[PDB]
């Protein structure tokens, strides 16, 4: 019965939130303020409630503030409200909007769960107690005091499922994703390095609890490119830019850390010591019986033509991945509306064995 | 390799109105007078006559390397 | 000749290629063997074969003496060597005392030549790891393994090849000393270890028994797929 | 006309019938690769069908011009993505290690994981083997397309094409001239059609007939010396 | 990188017996105590699995008949220094009729400790502690893989030698008795040791101008132990 | 016309320009060696004119450089990549220094650490005029540092620098000075108020910096 | 319930009440004021080229506009006026109204730390002899300039700080920028790596220009290995705007007037690629390096990560610590966590010894292929 006191006083306190002369004191802002509001540019803050602003052709004033909105929301490199008649800063703007983080940020629920990956039961739950439990139930780690384990590397030949993982963390989440391909972070002009990595960090420890999932980044010394200024001794100091960015100064914060490679002994080892990243997980190859998940899976939601065995295809490549299931149980599709039918034959298989294994 | 040496024969033996054009000479002080120089040169151009462009050492023009900076 | 040393110790006490040759082994097949009181066994498992071709030159298990017996694991071409190098020793022993050759003796000689092989002037050390089993005089079962650095170091039952570490959780919870008391168990104990190792289809099971008394005998597989079966049948007892 | 099979079943039937792969229930596929010699219609082939289907074509290679129209130059090159939302029915297509890293983001968003469909990739090499392996994951290129030099009937189509823009005369065979070819590539012919062209305006004559042709495959034959 | 393995130091001392030295540090511990009655020794096997026959790892081994030895860390490269101990040791007898004293022994031994070359390959890896009864008394004796060689009235080595080191000079002095100095090793093991004591952990060997060889069976061990 | 100093980099070339800084009344001009490099082209030309100028118009004129290996470079000709604006900085520094329009007014004092960045151009025999070597404290010279050095702090009369000096191997006058500051603030870590010979001795086995590792068992 | 709608009931009683004043009452916080600032003035700010002589006559670059010769106004100092110094100057008349501190490149105000990381001496016990000398060098001087002048010495304005990575010199940085009490700048290596030629130069130039105006200030620099290490000439001229850098780093540190009341910590995890420059004391003086634990040490860092744990106290540690040869303390931190983690796997409150044994296996014999030390121990 706690209901209806409780909603009746909830209530009043949201209409009192909305209760918070009095225009004639917002014309008065509006009087002080020019209508023509220009933009300007802080370069220092003199304590005085005046201080120096930049104008967009290079002019710079000493000028006074209508102190009302919070001025210390502003710091060198920020984005203020001028006046044409007196310059004086009229207050402060709201932030400029936001390729970086737009085009870095993957937004939307971003595909299928944990009922799609093949087999693997024993990272799953490595990579689950790594970051899923952790960030969604953080009780355990009250009871210890343990802190949770920051990096997580993801490792193995091509086509084990990397991709996947982090996707099917990214699915079930709370938090902002942030997807950086490592291959990135080799530019044409010097001195670009550590600006994409001050700038991706510091996307992640402005804006939320995160997960940095950064892939293929061993393809950042086996590669080099002549688009690019001098190679090596950059890359090298883009590296150690990525390193002290990772474990330096400064309260790290709530910013989880996934890398995936193909290889791992090209790595400086001074990224793959502990207190940067402690859990290191192998993906190998699987069996001969998580291969009949992932053939049933990949074959869970097509009209298959009962004629066809799944033991035929696990013999054989000796080697197989989930990259050459999808890319048969794909070609198999490829090829049934190749002749405008919906059920798939045992010669469609065989066809898209001899076209994605031996070519 | 007689490069010049053919386009001065050009000149010569044509008809045709023939304007000769310094490659660097689009870029100067004052601002947007480059392309505004491109713009009066393809104005007369298309002004006088069936006629003849010749612009001398593009390359200080094209540059296939940019820097949006500077 | 090749005046180097190839095997260096590390900074914090190591010796890379001793240590790291073990991976080699680490990335082959897998292969157990217990002794029984009066009957051995022991084979491997993942043949891996193309179910199809020959089968009588891809054996595993071979023999020194009359007496001894052999399994690996690693890459095949440094067994096929040392065992070349071991028929050798054991026959040359022969040669000299006239007793059958002691299986100590043998595992003695394959660490020692393993050992000054990795010591030597740049030579690549052997990356298998061996099982001598064998039952010399007064018919005393023992069974012995190898190692890239070359300690002969006796055992009751095997933990070698892919995922030896199971194998041995296993064999730690099927520490039953029941199971050495029947030898049709103890080939049942066998198959049952490798049955709880990889597929175990009855194609790659190949196994090999020596009664201590006789030579070895290689089965033939369908004595293999009846005892698989009794221990399905055993399985389904347990319910 | 078999390529022209491949690309309407890879790229005309997701975007008329995305429900037929979704009822079939498989991946949509994303990626084309084209190899074969260079100047064999790799790209009209591209920039044709992606006409006929309706998207907007676009072929972004290597120039700072632009990284200025798409961006403002800044870091990276994922923004074409941010223009490619807008006109959603896209394709993007580009030339011959740059292009392959430039393929590498590009796939690596949109395998699954980057958005709504509609936009797909197309490569145009040659000589396949030069490219990276781990490009040459099975998981990751949909469809290979293969491009022979063209044959005697081929060529034939070709010059039966590009002849149809000239001044030409009755009476000429044609299959003589596809048939004194070498296998030349697809962008010859058009070479001879334009040399042919010169000849018959050297004369100062007004129709162009066979002795031209010919002339003009001594032309182009000379020049196939030409480093 | 890779230098050459016959580098010295930028400070001095070279880099390959000094990582020699390190790799020492992994390996069991060993306690040996010199006694006027005669000398002590004692080892952890370190016992790994219950499929591991226990029995069979060697730590003691014998040199003489009355010289006795235990070995470290690296068990391969002890044996055939061991056995090349041996070789030496009945040569001397062969060409002498005597015995060779143990000093002699391990000035044979620490000859060759470091010959590792390219021509005429690595440093050995292990710490060896030398015992017997010659002549001068009981002896015992410590080598190194620098074949720095010292005698030690009772030296402790290997994983746990700080504080065996540092708790064996406070229960030791000079008149010490036999039994008093096992348990008081012993004591001194299952401090340093990480399993349960018990009859197939450790393994003595005394060696007696009395008791004149090293011989020490099974289940004394059991008498021992249960007598703490 | 000028004169370079060189050497080791523990020698002291710093002490000798503000010497003549200390004693010379001459208009003494500075000039740190990355100060001419310029972000816009053609900046450090109109530097290295106007430094010029200044120096003229205050006629007794001493211009000392520090490190002119950060602008002199030998140039090279490659594709693809180079530095250029520097060694147009460099020429500017060459021209307005030697060749055309010679002057008398101007005193120049470069020194390099290492000597073979140059290109010849710069020293060619009179742009830079006496080249002047410095070598490492010999014997006695180590002793007369750590004696000068040793001046401010209460020295023990009971300190022999022979010994030190003779100890000393190999370092420069900086490594003496960190000997003497060093052995005093190891005496004040005793919180003695005097030194004491050990306090040197000491110093030396702390300047030497040894990395052990704990080596004891030799002998 | 009862506390929650008597708490709704409360505290909207006092919103609702507060409400009457809401609604009877009819910013204004500054407006008078602010209208008082109307007569105020613009205030264009400029730069100085020189003065003249027997009058003021002074003469002004603005920035872009042009160059005036101006007249300062009556309410200033005729002194404070030098040249190089950016002024206020009058829109109208141009005329100087105040100086001001100079250009400082907002991209380098970035870096002063302006917080205190948590970070306390505790954490990095187990290295004693350090510590002493890092707070001999650091701490002392700061807080007693006493033993420094009664003696007559200088400190050592140099140190730096290296070994195998992962040893404790972030951390000890740390340690000291909680007790710093100066005005502690970090500085990252890579922050001195900029698009254009000398620009990381007057980084530094202004670096120093903030360490020169408040006195009794630390710098941090961090992995200097970017910064710039070795001079190799050879005929490609590559590696020479970071080696600019350096030497401008070299010469505005130390050398023809030295550098205040400043000191400079450096931290590298290969000190082998350097330019001996730096190695000259008198920049550079104490060397003090972080080896690894021996034995005593990793002990001491067991009770650091364990103090504070739920672990079954009945255990001990130095059989944990006997199975670490070679370790750093950021594995005896995986350690700790990895054997909480090895508990979270049952439901238990408390370690056990199988825990931290586990642990061990996993970390230490299982990822010591990677290991990260088997390769900086030689400082390559
Ligand atoms: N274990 C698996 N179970 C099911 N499908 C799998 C599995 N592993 C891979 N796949 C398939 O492979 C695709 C994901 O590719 P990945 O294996 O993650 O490629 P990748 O090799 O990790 O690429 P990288 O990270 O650059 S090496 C999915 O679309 C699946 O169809
Ligand atoms: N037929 C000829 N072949 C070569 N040189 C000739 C010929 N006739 C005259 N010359 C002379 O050589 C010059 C040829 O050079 P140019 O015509 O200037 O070519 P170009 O302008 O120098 O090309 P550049 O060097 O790349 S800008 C002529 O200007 C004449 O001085
Ligand atoms: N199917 C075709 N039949 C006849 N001519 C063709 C055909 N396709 C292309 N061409 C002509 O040949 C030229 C070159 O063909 P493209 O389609 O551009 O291939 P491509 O651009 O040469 O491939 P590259 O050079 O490796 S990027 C075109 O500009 C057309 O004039
Ligand atoms: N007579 C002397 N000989 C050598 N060094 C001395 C002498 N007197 C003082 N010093 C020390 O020399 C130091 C100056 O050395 P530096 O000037 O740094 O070396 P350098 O000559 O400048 O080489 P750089 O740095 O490459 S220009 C001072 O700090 C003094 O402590
Ligand atoms: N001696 C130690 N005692 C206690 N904790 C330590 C010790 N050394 C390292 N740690 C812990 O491990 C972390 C890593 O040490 P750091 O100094 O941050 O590594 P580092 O200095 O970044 O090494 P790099 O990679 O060469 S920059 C520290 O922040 C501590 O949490």
């Amino acid at each position: 019965l706690e209901r209806i006191k409780d909603y009746l006083l909830m209530e009043e306190e949201f209409i009192r939130n909305q209760e918070q002369k009095q225009e004639e004191e917002r014309s008065k802002v509006d009087d002080l303020r020019g209508t023509p509001m220009s933009v300007g540019t802080l370069e220092e803050i003199i304590d005085d409630n005046h201080a120096i602003v930049s104008t967009s052709v290079g002019s710079e004033h000493y000028v006074s503030i209508l102190s009302f909105v919070d001025k210390d929301l502003l710091e060198p490199g920020c984005s203020v409200l001028l006046n044409h008649k007196v310059h004086a800063v009229i207050g402060v703007l709201m932030d400029d909007t936001d390729p970086l983080v737009t085009v870095m940020k993957v937004e939307k629920a971003p595909q299928e769960t944990y009922a799609d990956i093949g087999g693997l039961d024993n990272q799953i739950q490595e990579i689950k107690e790594s970051v899923e439990l952790p960030l969604t139930h953080p009780e355990y780690y009250e009871e210890m005091g343990i802190k949770p384990p920051k990096g997580v590397i993801l490792y193995g030949p091509p086509g084990t499922g990397k991709t996947l993982l982090a996707k099917a963390v990214a699915n079930q989440t709370s938090a902002t994703f942030l997807r950086v391909v490592g291959s990135e972070l080799i530019q044409k002009y010097l001195g670009d390095g550590p600006k994409l990595v001050r700038e991706l960090f510091r996307v992640a420890e402005e804006h939320a609890p995160s997960i940095v999932f950064i892939d293929e980044i061993d393809a950042i010394g086996t590669k080099r490119y002549d688009s690019n200024s001098g190679g090596e001794r950059e890359i090298q100091r883009t590296m150690l830019e990525l390193l002290n960015q990772l474990d330096g100064f400064d309260s790290r914060g709530d910013v989880k850390v996934i890398m995936a490679t193909n290889r791992i002994e090209t790595l400086d080892p001074a990224l793959i010591r502990p207190g940067r990243i402690d859990r290191k997980i192998e993906f190998p190859l699987p069996d001969e019986k998580t291969k009949k998940r992932i053939f049933q899976i990949h074959t869970s939601r097509m009209t298959l033509a009962d004629d066809v065995t799944l033991d035929d295809l696990i013999m054989a490549k000796d080697d197989l991945s989930g990259a050459d299931i999808k890319a048969i149980c794909t070609e198999a599709g490829l090829m049934a509306l190749r002749e405008r039918r919906m059920k798939v034959t045992n010669e469609d298989f065989k066809k898209s064995k001899e076209n994605v294994l031996y070519k | 390799c007689g490069k010049t040496m053919l386009a001065k024969a050009v000149a010569h033996h044509t008809t045709a109105a023939f304007i000769r054009v310094v490659g660097s000479e689009f870029v100067q002080k004052y601002l947007g007078e480059g392309p505004r120089m491109v713009r009066d040169v393809f104005r007369l151009a298309k002004e006088n006559a069936p006629a003849i462009i010749f612009i001398d050492e593009i390359d200080a023009i094209a540059t296939k390397r940019f820097d949006a900076q500077t | 000749s090749y005046d180097r040393a190839i095997t260096v110790f590390s900074p914090d006490g190591h010796l890379f290629q001793v240590e790291y040759a073990q991976e080699a082994v680490k990335k082959g097949s897998t292969a157990v063997g217990v002794r029984g009181r009066d009957i051995v066994v022991l084979g491997v498992e993942k043949k891996s074969v193309a179910k199809l071709q020959d089968e009588r030159t891809v054996r595993k298990i071979c023999a020194l003496d009359d007496n001894v017996c052999m399994a690996f694991a690693g890459l095949t071409a440094d067994a096929r060597i040392v065992i070349n190098r071991a028929r050798v020793e054991c026959q040359s022993h022969r040669l000299t005392v006239e007793d059958p050759v002691t299986v100590e003796y043998i595992t003695r000689y394959i660490a020692s030549l393993k050992q000054r092989y990795t010591q030597s002037n740049g030579r690549r050390p052997f990356g298998i790891s061996a099982l001598i089993v064998g039952f010399d005089f007064d018919g005393t079962p023992r069974l012995y393994q190898t190692d890239p650095s070359g300690t002969y170091h006796a055992w009751k039952a095997n933990a070698i090849g892919r995922g030896a570490k199971s194998v041995r959780e296993f064999l730690e919870k099927n520490y039953t000393d029941e199971a050495i008391e029947t030898d049709d168990l103890t080939i049942k104990l066998v198959i049952k270890a490798l049955l709880e190792v990889v597929q175990s289809g009855g194609k790659n099971i190949e196994l090999a028994v020596m009664r201590r008394d006789q030579s070895l005998k290689i089965l033939n597989p369908e004595e293999i797929e009846k005892y698989v079966a009794e221990i399905e049948k055993e399985k389904e007892e347990n319910e | 006309d078999k390529q022209i099979k491949e690309i309407k079943e890879v790229i005309e039937l997701p975007v008329k019938h995305p429900e037929l792969f979704e009822a079939l229930g498989i991946a949509q596929p994303k990626g084309v690769l084209l190899y074969g010699p260079p100047g064999t219609g790799k790209t009209l082939l591209a920039r044709a069908v992606a006409h006929h289907t309706d998207c907007t074509f676009i072929r972004v290679s290597g120039s700072e011009l632009v990284q200025k129209f798409i961006g403002e130059g800044a870091r990276m090159v994922r923004e074409l993505f941010v223009m490619a939302r807008e006109h959603a029915p896209s394709i993007i297509f580009m030339d011959e290690s740059e292009v392959q890293r430039t393929m590498l983001e590009l796939l690596n968003q949109l395998d699954g994981f980057e958005a709504t469909k509609n936009i797909k990739v197309i490569m145009a090499t040659n000589r396949i083997d030069i490219l990276d392996s781990a490009l040459l994951r099975p998981g990751r290129i949909d469809r290979k397309i293969e491009f022979p030099p063209p044959n005697e009937e081929a060529r034939l189509d070709i010059l039966k094409i590009h002849s149809r823009k000239m001044n030409l005369t009755r009476g000429i065979n044609l299959r003589k001239i596809a048939e004194l070819m070498p296998g030349a590539s697809g962008a010859e012919v058009k070479g001879v059609c334009t040399e042919a062209g010169m000849y018959a305006l050297r004369e100062r004559r007004v129709h162009v007939t066979q002795e031209d042709f010919e002339m003009a495959v001594a032309k182009v034959m000379q020049k196939d010396s030409e480093k | 990188y890779d230098r050459g393995v016959n580098t010295f130091s930028p400070e001095g001392r070279l880099f390959q017996v000094e990582y020699a030295i390190e790799a020492i540090k992994l390996g069991s511990t060993a306690i040996g105590i010199q006694t006027s009655e005669g000398v002590c020794l004692a080892v952890e096997k370190r016992i790994t699995s219950p499929l591991m026959e226990p029995s069979s790892i060697e730590k003691i081994v014998e040199i003489d008949a009355h010289i006795g030895c235990a070995m470290s860390g690296l068990i391969a490269d002890a044996k055939t220094l061991i056995d090349k101990a041996r070789v030496e040791t009945q040569n001397h007898w062969f060409t002498y009729n005597e015995t060779m004293t143990v000093e002699s022994v391990t000035q044979a031994v620490s000859n060759l400790a470091l010959q590792f070359g390219e021509e005429d390959s690595r440093p050995f890896g292990v710490a060896l502690l030398f015992g017997g009864v010659d002549e001068k008394g009981p002896q015992l004796f410590h080598m190194d893989p620098s074949g720095t060689f010292v005698q030690c009235d009772a030296r402790a080595i290997g994983s746990a030698s700080e504080g065996a080191q540092s708790s064996l000079q406070e229960v030791y002095h000079k008149s010490m008795t036999l039994k008093e100095a096992i348990k008081s090793s012993l004591i001194i093991l299952k401090q340093v040791m990480e399993e349960k004591l018990n009859a197939t952990n450790i393994e003595l060997a005394t060696v007696q101008p009395g008791q004149n060889f090293h011989m020490f069976t099974k289940e004394e061990l059991e008498e021992v132990i249960k007598d703490i | 016309k000028g004169v370079l100093m060189y050497g080791p980099p523990g020698t002291g070339k710093t002490l000798l320009a503000r010497a003549c800084a200390a004693q010379t009344k001459a208009t003494f001009l500075k000039l740190a060696g990355p100060q001419l490099v310029q972000m816009f082209i053609g900046d450090g030309a109109k530097l290295v004119r106007d430094a010029f100028a200044l120096a003229k118009e205050k006629a007794p004129s001493i211009i000392f450089i520090d490190e002119l290996d950060a602008i002199g470079t030998k140039r090279f000709d490659s594709e693809k990549a180079g530095d250029r604006e520097v060694q147009r900085t460099m020429l500017e520094l060459l021209n307005q220094l030697d060749g055309f329009q010679p002057n008398t007014q101007v005193k120049v004092i470069a020194a390099t650490n290492r000597v073979d960045i140059l290109d010849p151009a710069l020293l060619r025999s009179g742009r830079l005029d006496r080249k002047i070597e410095f070598p490492m404290p010999n014997e006695e010279a180590r002793a007369r540092i750590m004696q000068i050095h040793s001046r401010k702090m209460n020295v023990s009369p009971d300190v022999n620098y022979e010994e030190l000096a003779r100890c000393t191997d190999d370092f420069n006058g900086a490594q003496c000075k960190a000997v003497c500051v060093e052995a005093g603030m190891i005496a004040l870590r005793r919180g003695a108020t005097e030194l004491t010979h050990e306090d040197y001795m000491e110093g030396i086995l702390e300047v030497q910096a040894k990395k052990k590792a704990n080596l004891q068992y030799y002998a | 319930q009862v506390e929650d709608d008597i708490q709704q009931l409360l505290k909207k009683i006092n919103e609702l009440t507060g409400i009457k004043e809401s609604d009877t009452g009819l910013l204004a916080a500054d407006k008078q004021t602010l209208q008082s600032e109307q007569p105020l003035q613009v205030a264009r700010c400029t730069k100085i080229i020189n003065a003249d002589s027997e009058d003021p006559k002074y003469i002004i670059n603005v920035k872009q506009f042009a160059k005036f010769v101006v007249d300062l106004s009556d309410q200033v100092a005729p002194t404070d006026i030098e040249e190089g110094m950016r002024v206020g100057v009058d829109r109208n008349k141009y005329q100087i109204h105040i100086p001001l501190p100079p250009k400082i490149d907002p991209t380098v105000t970035m870096m002063q730390v302006e917080e205190k990381p948590d970070v306390t001496y505790s954490d990095v016990g187990g290295c004693k002899e350090q510590i002493e000398k890092l707070r001999e060098v650091v701490e002392t001087p700061l807080l007693h300039p006493e033993r420094f002048v009664n003696l007559g010495i200088e400190p050592p304005k140099g140190v730096l700080l290296f070994g195998p990575p992962g040893t404790g010199k972030t951390l000890c940085a740390r340690a000291v920028a909680n007790r710093t009490d100066a005005c502690f700048i970090r500085v990252i290596g890579s922050e001195l790596v900029q698009k254009y030629v000398g620009e990381g130069a007057r980084m530094v130039r202004e670096l120093f220009e903030m360490a020169r105006t408040k006195k009794a200030c630390l710098i941090f620099f961090d992995e200097i290995d970017a910064i710039g290490g070795a001079r190799f000439d050879d005929g490609a001229g590559g590696d020479n705007e970071v080696q600019r850098t350096m030497l401008e780093l070299i010469n505005q540190l130390d050398g023809f007037d030295p550098r205040g009341n400043i000191k400079v910590l450096m931290a590298t995890n290969r000190p082998d690629t350097l330019d001996p420059a730096l190695m000259r004391p008198g920049r550079l003086d104490r060397k003090i390096e972080f080896s690894l634990p021996d034995l005593e040490g990793r002990t001491h860092i067991f009770k650091i990560h364990a103090r504070s744990m739920s672990v079954e106290r009945d255990i001990r540690f130095e059989l944990l610590a006997r199975l670490c040869p070679n370790s750093t303390g950021a594995e005896i931190r995986s350690v700790c966590t990895e054997a909480g983690m090895f508990a979270i796997r049952a439901r238990r409150k408390i370690a056990t010894e199988k825990d931290f044994l586990e642990a061990v296996n996993k970390v230490i014999k299982s990822y010591a292929k990677f290991s990260a030390t088997p390769r900086y121990m030689t400082y390559n």
